[PDB]
């Protein structure tokens, strides 16, 4: 979230500053559709990271009805976010990919 | 075509009314309702 | 003696719900309790003969179809909970008397 | 079959709805009043009087 | 006072369902008439431009 | 089912033969109105009983939408019909007297 991704995935983070979500100190991945491939990926997800996750929407839910926002510096650190799912994620691209693949076959 | 534009101005007299009583009656009772749910605190203490 | 003896000052007590939130619950154990004894009021009397009259609905208890409380009567009827048992909290002049309770993903609502 | 609910049991029960038995009614009953203001009643209403 | 206004007027008023009720009516007298002549009032105060035209018609 | 009650349960003898009931070989029992009693009722009936009842209720319906009947000598046999429910029935005529009882009480 730094300035190429703090102007870029700074509308993630100057410009969600703007567009929210990282000042809101949103997960990035938590960010993406839910769609099928989504689910189960989900479905598939690590355990403290489900807590995690977790805690972190509710969390956006809550200063969302209060429509507030943490302090700027409890908005979210920038950079510095592991990226959660995209390992298990983008193993699941390769599953659908896999189920794509075979099933092109 | 309106002679209530006398009688009818006289109901929109009492709208104004009914409203800036009811808009605040109302809206208090939204709040009233949702107050407790504004301040909620709930914790994440994820065991260990 | 000497000094710190301070008596109570009346407040309220939290007035709230916490779920320890927790899929890692098998199965409720529920409760509720409308108040208990404790060391004071001369109400509790009658309270206490009420708390009787709400009673305590055991699990391990059987003849639920004769139940006399009739809210243990439906609740074997709807099998309507695994628990529910009159419990007294205790404060002078004030507390909590109430059910226990163990239930699935339903009772608690009718519960009430 | 009014025995089912004839009992000094219910009966008791009967006791107990009385007075709020009379609450309710009157609400109707007034509610019929305001709602109408049919002349009938309406005459009877002091400064109530409409004119 | 107003606490028993707050209190009794629930206890002795808003308490009972009904008893709330009763006094909602109850008012839905007072208020309409009211509200009604003062209204009626405002508009009075507005104009004077007809129905007092009478004794100008001179009434006859 | 015979002649008074060739008459009478010859409504449902001679006039079940007219209101086919018993000449249908129907079950005196089964012939009860399905209530709330009646449903729990059977819910204690006996099994060889339940069976029994089955095959009879079933035909019934069979013969029913063949819009036939059983041979008159097939015509179920008068009187000579063991009253199946009533001492199980009637038993429970005096429970839900019972709840209905101490319901009184």
């Amino acid at each position: 979230v730094s300035a190429s991704s703090k102007w870029l995935e700074g509308i993630r983070k100057w410009y969600y500053n703007a567009a929210g979500f990282n000042k809101l100190g949103l997960m990035r991945d938590d960010t993406i559709h839910e769609n099928d491939d989504v689910k189960e990926a989900i479905r598939r997800l690590p355990e403290n990271l489900y807590d995690d996750r977790v805690f972190r929407i509710k969390r956006a839910l809550d200063l969302s009805m209060r429509q507030q926002i943490l302090p700027k510096e409890q908005w979210t650190k920038y950079e510095e976010d592991k990226f959660y799912l995209e390992p298990y994620l983008k193993e699941v691209i390769r599953e659908r990919k896999e189920r794509e693949e075979w099933a092109k076959k | 075509a309106e002679p209530e534009h006398d009688h009818r101005k006289r109901m929109g007299l009492k709208m104004l009314l009914m409203m800036g009583l009811l808009l605040p009656l109302v809206y208090a009772m939204k709040r009233h309702k949702w107050s407790v749910l504004k301040s909620r605190k709930l914790a994440y203490r994820p065991p260990k | 003696d000497e000094d710190a003896v301070p008596t109570l000052t009346p407040c309220r007590f939290t007035g709230s719900e916490i779920r320890h939130r927790e899929d890692g619950l098998p199965l409720a154990h529920v409760a509720i309790a409308v108040e208990g004894p404790g060391w004071a009021n001369p109400d509790n009397v009658a309270l206490q003969v009420a708390n009787a009259i709400i009673g305590h609905y055991d699990c391990t208890y059987g003849g639920g179809m004769h139940l006399s409380s009739p809210l243990a009567s439906v609740a074997v009827t709807n099998k309507l909970c695994q628990s529910f048992q009159t419990f007294n909290i205790c404060y002078a002049d004030t507390g909590l008397l109430g059910a226990h309770f163990v239930c699935d993903h339903m009772s608690i609502d009718d519960m009430m | 079959m009014l025995t089912r609910f004839l009992g000094p049991r219910y009966r008791q029960l009967a006791r107990n709805w009385v007075p709020t038995a009379q609450l309710w009614g009157a609400v109707g009953a007034v509610g019929l009043v305001w709602a109408t203001d049919w002349r009938l009643i309406l005459d009877w209403v002091p400064y109530i009087n409409g004119k | 006072a107003a606490p028993t206004l707050t209190a009794r007027l629930y206890s002795l008023l808003f308490r009972r369902t009904s008893t709330f009720a009763l006094t909602i009516v109850v008012g839905a007298l007072f208020f309409e008439r009211a509200f009604d002549q003062g209204a009626d009032a405002i508009y009075e105060h507005i104009n004077e431009g007809k129905l007092w035209k009478h004794i100008k018609h001179k009434y006859e």
